[PDB]
């Protein structure tokens, strides 16, 4: 929920935050880019094994 | 390093031509780029893949093993301790003392980032370099220093929007 | 009589047209081929060694005795002299005896001891066979397993770090379970290195094989995908919809104890994964994974530790060991200096006070870094398109009738 | 103060420890639009990838 | 300003030719991205059409 923030529990103090939205768009979209690559390297491996349209076969 | 070339040629004298026969040598070699990797999961291969002849044979490797093995588990006063009983001839040994160097800096550098205070006889225990050292060491890189609690306080020494909002924005 | 002809024919097709018939006449040999072989291989080398010399070494690894009496080593040092600067250029049509060549001598190197310079051999021969952007070749697998069992894994990576697009088969030459051991041991590879994330890719990429029956292959990748996962992330990664029918009927209840393992790890109590650690240890012992399972209680340990920082700012060291479960403030100071050297959490020790002052904030995204970052991964993305184009101009060609 | 937020009027943050407002003087909804370009990306690659992985 | 002339007249050289410069990277980009673009839905056309048959 709505507890943005950092308490400083060394002195045991909340300090309210807000999550800056370019740092999380930013992080977001490149952490999309991330999976995106990750992504990426499924669908080379797996096309070029799987537009082959070939498998681990019945025997 | 040139180790590199060294650890290839080897291993073209080693695994391709014999019989599958081992060599300490290249053995030597193996454990020195396995030790500036500091690269023990594959060491425990090489470990794995030493004959206990060679365990016994390249024995003042074995003493550079456990000496690693200290480093591996980060046992600073039993690494500093230990320099000076492994001699192997001239394939680890200097690069013992070159990879004693750079453990110390490589703590250093890490001490510098990763502490806001550290005990100043401990980093001195786990570089080497003895205490005053240290402190003319940081004095000379630009760590803070804080007396009388003997805690030295560590520290590191346009288009940009353009191309920001071009890919990521 | 007659392997005194068989040579003449091989330079007839020297500088020449078509090779079918010299694939033919590797494909019937002599059945009953004579040690008179070894003198041919004498005088053989006229212009490259030849197709011929595959033939005769096929076949003397196929005797299923000697290969070569106790002289064995001259066989040997005789591939390596096959392979080296011999090579070929019609391996690609000569393919099944070449992968089948690799594959005795990898069995046989795996029969005897120990394979280290089997490697440095066999990373030639895949260069040779492989086109430019690297294909799935079958010996890909099997110089993994050399180096999984001689215990070096850095010069094997250069094979493994390429996402290659496109098994190789040519004349058959290929099987489900070399792709299966390619990945598993790959995937293996990489969790000696501590690449956990290839590692989880790898072992996701051979449970994803369509699949009829059941392999050890995929109940094995399939449980280290499991401990990987508990390791490199907060939980286990879901499989994608494509995987076969057989792993969640067949391979799922038989690894039990490791959806066991993470259900006790869902808990966040690691008292009681120890519990269960001990409670199956015979059976993570006999899988010979016991090890990972260590890892995945330490990763516990820093998971707990981990959520300390979206709550706390500033906390004891002593209410950091009673809620983790470490026992005594210096166990904490030790996981916290661990995990800051490791780059896992973003914190600073205070000894004076006894405290802890979690930070996280590693970047604001106004350094070059990133701009070097954000260009490296755009050029990942540009290699893909122009990989993605590439594929659909090959799809777009061919087109069904 | 907290009957201004009330309000919707006050738009800044308050640090009661400290007894302190900052307010968004200089406000910018000129943030979200990268980000939602990017989703917009991202839902272009979830229509791209399904496809395409799909067989 | 008793003559800087000399100087004045190569750092106008200078700065002509750097904004000149700038620009005619901006001329080869575009030589690129829109000669890509022809090149692209050329391209792109040319699959949409074979997709027939």
């Amino acid at each position: 929920g709505l507890i943005s923030a950092r308490v400083d529990s060394h002195s045991k103090i909340l300090y309210a935050r807000d999550v800056d939205q370019r740092s999380t768009t930013f992080e977001k979209s490149l952490l999309m880019g991330k999976e995106f690559q990750r992504r990426a390297k499924a669908m080379m491996l797996r096309a070029a094994v799987l537009r082959n349209q070939i498998h681990v076969k019945s025997p | 390093f040139s180790f590199k070339k060294l650890l290839d040629q080897c291993e073209n004298q080693e695994l391709e031509a014999p019989g599958g026969i081992a060599t300490p040598p290249v053995y030597g070699q193996l454990l020195a780029l396995y030790l500036l990797h500091n690269d023990m999961n594959n060491a425990r291969y090489l470990w794995k893949r030493i004959p206990p002849a060679i365990k016994s044979a390249n024995s003042e490797l074995g003493g550079i093993w456990s000496v690693g093995q200290r480093i591996w588990q980060r046992d600073f006063p039993g690494i500093y301790t230990t320099i000076n009983a492994h001699q192997w001839s001239e394939t680890v040994q200097p690069i013992m003392e070159a990879l004693r160097d750079a453990t110390r800096r490589r703590a250093f550098a890490l001490v510098s980032q990763a502490y806001t205070s550290i005990i100043a006889d401990d980093f001195a225990a786990f570089v080497g370099l003895p205490v005053e050292e240290a402190v003319k060491g940081i004095l000379e890189q630009g760590w803070q220093a804080d007396s009388t609690t003997r805690m030295v306080l560590p520290r590191k020494p346009l288009a940009r929007l353009t191309d920001y909002v071009a890919f990521l924005e | 009589s007659a392997l005194e002809q068989f040579v003449n024919s091989v330079r007839q097709l020297s500088a020449q047209g078509q090779m079918t018939q010299l694939c033919e006449l590797i494909n019937k040999s002599g059945e009953l081929l004579a040690k008179n072989l070894s003198h041919l291989d004498t005088v053989l080398g006229a212009l490259d060694v030849q197709e011929h010399s595959l033939g005769v070494l096929a076949v003397l690894f196929v005797k299923f005795s000697m290969p070569s009496v106790p002289d064995f080593e001259t066989l040997f040092s005789q591939v390596q002299l096959f392979i080296s600067t011999c090579n070929g250029e019609h391996i690609r049509y000569a393919t099944d005896t070449f992968a089948g060549l690799c594959h005795q001598l990898t069995n046989a190197l795996v029969e005897r001891k120990q394979p280290l310079r089997g490697i440095g051999i066999l990373k030639q021969a895949i260069d040779k066979m492989q086109m430019n952007t690297n294909q799935l070749t079958s010996i890909h697998a099997d110089l993994c397993q050399l180096c999984l069992l001689a215990k070096c894994f850095k010069p094997a990576l250069p094979y493994l770090d390429v996402d290659m697009m496109d098994i190789c088969k040519e004349n058959g030459a290929y099987d489900a379970k070399h792709f299966l051991c390619y990945y598993y041991y790959g995937g293996m590879i990489y969790t000696g290195l501590k690449n956990f994330e290839r590692a989880l890719y790898f072992y996701e990429q051979a449970i994803t094989t369509p699949a009829m029956a059941v392999s050890h292959i995929m109940l094995e990748s399939y449980k280290k995908y499991i401990l990987v996962s508990l390791i490199l992330l907060g939980k286990v990664q879901q499989l994608p919809k494509y995987t076969s029918q057989i792993v969640g009927r067949f391979i799922k209840p038989l690894s039990n104890a490791y959806h066991e393992l993470a259900q006790v790890y869902s808990t966040n109590n690691p008292s009681e994964l120890r519990n269960l650690v001990n409670k199956h240890s015979e059976t993570f012992t006999r899988d010979n994974n016991m090890g990972l399972v260590k890892q995945c209680l330490s990763s516990l340990y820093k998971k707990n530790i981990q959520r300390l920082t979206k709550t706390f700012l500033t906390l004891s060291l002593q209410d950091m060991a009673s809620r983790v479960q470490l026992s005594g403030p210096q166990e904490a100071e030790k996981y916290v200096l661990h995990m800051i050297e490791d780059g896992e959490i973003f914190a600073s020790i205070n000894q004076k006070d006894g405290m802890v002052s979690f930070h996280d904030n590693p970047e604001k995204y106004n350094n070059p870094a990133m701009l070097h970052n954000i260009d490296q991964e755009m050029l990942k993305c540009i290699e893909l398109d122009e990989r993605l184009k590439a594929m659909d101009q090959e799809i777009t060609v061919n087109p069904q009738f | 103060l907290v009957q201004c937020i009330l309000d919707n009027t006050i738009h800044g943050r308050i640090d009661q420890v400290n007894q302190l407002l900052e307010l968004d003087h200089q406000k910018r909804g000129g943030a979200r639009y990268t980000a939602l370009d990017k989703w917009t990306n991202q839902l272009n690659s979830l229509n791209q990838a399904v496809v395409s992985k799909l067989a | 300003r008793k003559k800087d002339l000399s100087a004045i007249a190569r750092t106008l050289q200078e700065w002509c030719v750097g904004c000149e410069v700038v620009l005619s990277g901006i001329e080869e980009q575009v030589s690129r991205a829109n000669q890509h673009k022809e090149q692209q839905l050329g391209l792109k056309q040319q699959i949409e059409s074979e997709v027939a048959n």
